[PDB]
């Protein structure tokens, strides 16, 4: 039989997906193809807005990117930014939150962009004269992004490797007073890389702390003095 | 950390864990008027 | 006056505040790198080697080198 | 030093007597006032390596007008008290169906076996006493007056007579000296029994909390 | 000292119930001084009975 | 409080390789005895001696015995430290203190031993802690302790007699500098009924709140009343009410 005391510490001790993905990229499509219906019988499009929170809320989960990727949310995504059937834009909540998380979704191979249309649906807000200013910037800083890696240039200056930055530094190398002054930094561009310039009382003290704390005249309950840190 | 990031919410038509994004936090520090977040 | 600085302006790729000094009081030496462009040097310190000792003989040495 | 580990290990247990007369468990006036001679000639008189083992202090004492709602007052013979040993303790209280203990640490113990004391708090009331804080039992001095916790039906009473909210009373923490003297818990409400130079006596009350 | 001592107990005082309570109606006193009576009338005596 | 400090007349770090024939002639004729019949492993011996003589007027004054100062000693730090000493009787009181050895530093044969300290400066580490942390007799944080024979009728005894007279007993009160009120109300032959701190924090920690308020309302009519001047019990019971009413004492600020 078990203790109470094991039951006690097991029932403490006891508060310690791809389908849903594929089911959720589902929807989304269901979602977007009922907007087209309601578009068409020029009726507010409410299905994609309504979904919006829930979808959003769950391409945020990082240990779930790489299976919404590969699952194609790309192509749900460029669904969903896609124009309706009479060439209006999607509702502004849906393109300034997805392309936020197109932002936050980085891992995107240049096959996923060029089979999904992402690109495409993307570079069209960018161009789109009913787009907003900030979903403009987005969109022109998400087509930067993505287009970087297809000339192979790259934006994180911490991503050179110290060898890149030691040869470009070789490879662009050219041919009175009655007070003390203050002298000011070397301004010298330093092109060359220097080779380098290359217990028996802890315990007794240890010891002798704790016969310290031994000898304090504690209590088995820390009584609030002055009322801070009152418990409940 | 935002833990309970491993699952799905919505069962989107398929006790209870904590739901959140996964990600980790930052710890933010004050430098007069300005606020800087550090992740570690 | 004021307090000692200890965090420094990497001398090859002049990023601010991107090197840390690292001292093993074990070994007698003291490490610093750049948290950018991952620049190291490291030098004999004593008990007295402060952060901003150990930084002087990067520059020490750095401004010996290129000549 | 065996003689003032003697002298020690009488006067928490007649500070521990004193605490379960007063918390209303039946103790004999024999073991009430026990003299250090009668101690020792009772559980010996060479505690380091020997007779009196704290194994061989514990009490065990039953309330005086429930005989089935017992206490057991256990020494931990380890310097720090661990959740093992918690563990060992609480056992032998489900074995017996004793559902309060007070421990006497000889030091502290450990965060996790504080924890665990309350942890098991709605089924097994187990509480710690530091042993330095029982070789005085505070209950004695002149400036403690008399406190009495008061039973729920006459709390009842008390919040209806003076037309009074329970949140309304002065206050006193459960980890206060005599909340822990008592034994008492939040929510729970002590009547103070305390002389006075104008009046003569003055009776007043403080909520657990 | 004064100002502290003052903005600590200005809202304490003896309402009809003739107990001692503050702004939180928290119920300071039972009775006012324990016996219920103002400072200007009592008087000092000497108790025959003790010792 | 009686640390070693307090009894030390002089110390005096030696390079006494040999205690058999000691550099210092004071002691050869006693030193003999424990070489003679060694309670420790004479290998182990540091070369190094701490000499500690006490001052006999400091030591008879508190009723100290070398016997008592070696067991400290001993004690608080152990089979490290070997400690020797004069007798009682003797014209100067003299400790003999040295660094014991171990098997462990032999075995590192070729290993860089840096977590080993040299023995001379060791030694003076040891007595710069030793002096100053080392508890001989008291209890810490109590400076000094006066001895009184109250004259203040509320520091006597007061017990009634068998006639009824009420018959104020003086007796002899100790009036510290330093607080420390549940070591001292657990000290034999301490009257834990009467002993009480002045200090209201200590009040709280030990006796709890309402015992904080009788502490708090005594301590607040002492100052008002020391100059004679009176202030009607009402005033102070209202405010120890007040700074206590919450369970906790809440300060006037
Ligand atoms: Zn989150």
């Amino acid at each position: 039989f078990l203790s109470d005391f094991e039951m006690m510490l097991q029932r403490k001790k006891s508060m310690s997906a791809d389908d849903v993905v594929s089911a959720m990229i589902v929807k989304m499509n269901e979602a977007a193809e009922e907007d087209r219906q309601l578009n068409n019988q020029k009726k507010p499009a409410l299905k994609k807005l309504t979904l919006l929170p829930a979808v959003v809320m769950h391409l945020k989960k990082q240990d779930l990117k790489e299976t919404f990727i590969d699952s194609g949310v790309m192509s749900a995504i460029k669904e969903w930014l896609s124009p309706l059937p009479d060439r209006s834009l999607p509702a502004l909540k849906i393109r300034e939150e997805l392309l936020k998380i197109l932002q936050e979704l980085p891992s995107v191979s240049q096959e996923t962009l060029k089979h999904s249309g992402i690109g495409r649906a993307v570079m069209y807000l960018y161009k789109h004269p009913k787009e907003s200013r900030s979903n403009k910037d987005m969109a022109g800083k998400l087509i930067n992004e993505w287009s970087r890696p297809i000339f192979g240039l790259t934006s994180n200056y911490k991503g050179m490797t110290r060898e890149e930055r030691e040869q470009r530094d070789l490879e662009q190398m050219p041919q009175f007073c009655a007070r003390a002054r203050v002298p000011m930094p070397s301004n010298k561009d330093y092109v060359v890389r220097p080779k380098w310039n290359v217990s028996r009382l802890d315990k007794q003290m240890r010891k002798f702390t704790d016969i310290r704390k031994k000898s304090r005249s504690a209590h088995a309950v820390k009584i609030s003095i002055e009322g801070n840190k009152m418990p409940l | 950390i935002c833990e309970g990031g491993e699952e799905m919410d919505n069962k989107f038509g398929v006790e209870k864990g904590h739901g959140g994004c996964g990600r980790y936090q930052p710890r933010i520090r004050r430098s007069g008027l300005e606020l800087y977040a550090e992740w570690k | 006056t004021g307090t000692l600085e200890t965090q420094f302006t990497c001398p090859f790729c002049n990023h601010e505040k991107s090197c840390d000094v690292k001292m093993d009081r074990a070994r007698n030496t003291g490490v610093i790198s750049c948290t950018v462009c991952l620049e190291e040097f490291q030098t004999p310190i004593t008990y007295l080697s402060e952060p901003v000792d150990v930084y002087s003989d990067w520059i020490d040495a750095c401004e010996a080198a290129n000549q | 030093d065996d003689e003032e580990e003697t002298y020690r290990l009488w006067k928490i247990r007649k500070t521990i007597m004193q605490l379960c007369h007063d918390r209303g468990y039946l103790v004999t006036q024999d073991e009430l006032d026990q003299t250090l001679e009668e101690f020792k000639a009772q559980f010996g008189d060479k505690p380091s390596e020997g007779r009196p083992r704290r194994t061989d202090l514990t009490v065990l004492v039953a309330h005086n007008d429930d005989p089935t709602d017992q206490m057991f007052v256990f020494f931990p013979e380890e310097p720090k008290v661990g959740i093992k040993t918690i563990k060992v303790y609480c056992q032998r209280m489900q074995e017996e169906n004793i559902t309060r203990a007070l421990i006497v640490v000889q030091q502290g113990m450990t965060p996790s076996a504080k924890q665990s004391l309350v942890d098991m708090a709605p089924k097994y009331i187990l509480e710690q006493f530091l042993q330095q804080e029982l070789l005085i039992n505070i209950t004695e001095h002149e400036l403690v007056p008399e406190h009495v916790v008061m039973t729920k039906e006459e709390v009842t009473e008390l919040l209806a007579r003076y037309k009074l909210r329970e949140n309304q009373l002065p206050r006193i923490q459960a980890g206060d000296p005599v909340a822990r003297y008592f034994g008492i818990k939040r929510g729970q409400v002590v009547k103070i029994i305390r002389p006075s130079e104008t009046a003569g006596r003055y009776i007043t009350y403080r909520l657990v909390q | 000292i004064q100002r502290r001592l003052i903005k600590s107990m200005e809202s304490v005082m003896v309402k009809y119930d003739a107990t001692v309570r503050n702004s939180i109606n928290q119920v300071v006193q039972l009775r006012y001084g324990e016996d219920g009576l103002a400072g200007e009338s009592v008087e000092f005596q000497n108790l025959a009975t003790l010792k | 409080h009686t640390t070693l400090r307090k009894v030390t007349a002089n110390t005096a770090i030696y390079y006494d390789p040999n205690p058999q024939s000691t550099v210092v002639a004071e002691d050869q004729e006693w030193v003999n005895v424990y070489y003679e019949m060694p309670d420790f492993d004479v290998a182990r011996i540091s070369p190094w001696l701490l000499r500690v003589e006490l001052d006999r007027k400091h030591m008879t004054d508190r009723k100290l015995t070398m016997e008592q100062i070696a067991e400290k000693i001993n004690a608080g730090f152990g089979d490290d430290l070997n400690c020797i000493f004069n007798d009682d009787n003797a014209e100067k009181l003299v400790l003999r203190i040295r660094i014991m050895n171990s098997d462990e530093n032999k075995m590192q044969e070729e290993e860089e031993v840096v977590d080993k300290m040299d023995d001379d400066v060791f030694l003076r580490c040891i007595e710069s802690n030793m002096l100053t942390d080392m508890t001989l007799q008291g209890i810490e944080q109590i400076s000094k302790v006066y001895m009184h024979l109250p004259q203040t009728d509320n520091k006597k005894k007061i017990i009634i007699t068998e006639d009824g007279e009420f018959k104020a007993l003086q007796e002899w009160i100790l009036e510290t500098d330093g607080v420390s009120l549940m070591r001292v109300l657990s000290e034999k032959d301490v009257d834990p009924v009467r002993t009480t701190s002045n200090d209201i924090v200590e009040i709280f920690t030990v006796l709890g709140i309402e015992a904080v308020r009788k502490a708090l309302e005594r301590e607040l009519y002492h100052v008002i009343s020391f100059d004679g001047s009176y202030v009607n019990y009402r005033h102070l019971a209202l405010l120890c009410d007040t700074m206590t009413c919450r369970g906790h004492l809440m300060a006037i600020t």
